[PDB]
């Protein structure tokens, strides 16, 4: 499963 | 009349031939972080993404709660039973994605442009999404257009099949592209 980011790349 | 470049710094961002970008065409918020679809409260707890609805879910908020990010396939309870981000807008057909084919400065006015090679979401092909498609999957068309660099929103990251699964932690702007789609012939060819 993919994760949700905590900040933009 | 045109000066072509391999790469251009535009608004302090470097753009290069082969880059993938979100585009808002002339004729047509950007949140960093999505809410959990269960608690809707900010948290340090790891949030995962449903393969189907692409919604966000805290691990600790699942029933039963998970300790670790599940490896491989995962869908949430809602899909089990059966502001928008830029990626969400793309996948709903409310903005564009393109690969940068060319970059140039227009000599007459000094304005910077790209030649965009459009991606297309499966829904927008006449035959539509197929069961084997992934939700983050795009096709690279043979449609091209001249687009002002001012119309570029920001980079996204489009992965070949060999590199897509390994990009599972790389954020909201990661997409899969395996095929070139010729819109006229309605036919597919591997990019590989
Ligand atoms: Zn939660
Ligand atoms: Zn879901």
């Amino acid at each position: 499963a993919r994760t949700k980011q905590t900040a933009r790349k | 009349k045109r000066v072509y470049y391999n790469k251009v710094e535009f608004d302090e961002t470097e753009f290069e031939i082969g880059d993938d970008v979100y585009v808002k065409r002339r004729e047509d918020e950007d949140p960093e972080i999505e809410d959990c679809q269960i608690c809707f409260k900010s948290d340090t707890n790891i949030m995962i993404e449903c393969d189907d609805c692409l919604g966000g879910f805290h691990l600790k908020c699942l029933k039963p709660p998970l300790k670790e990010v599940p490896e491989g396939d995962w869908i949430c309870q809602f899909c089990e039973v059966k502001a928008r981000t830029m990626r969400e807008k793309l996948l709903s057909g409310d903005l564009w994605a393109a690969r940068i084919d060319k970059l140039w400065k227009e000599v007459d006015d000094g304005v910077y442009w790209i030649r965009a090679r459009w991606y297309m979401i499966p829904e927008e092909t006449v035959s539509g999404r197929q069961p084997h498609n992934l939700k983050r999957e795009l096709y690279l068309t043979n449609d091209f257009a001249d687009i002002e660099m001012e119309c570029i929103l920001r980079h996204c990251s489009v992965k070949c099949p060999k590199e897509f699964s390994k990009a599972s932690n790389d954020g909201d702007d990661v997409f899969l592209c395996e095929y070139e789609y010729d819109v006229h012939w309605r036919s597919f060819k591997r990019l590989a």
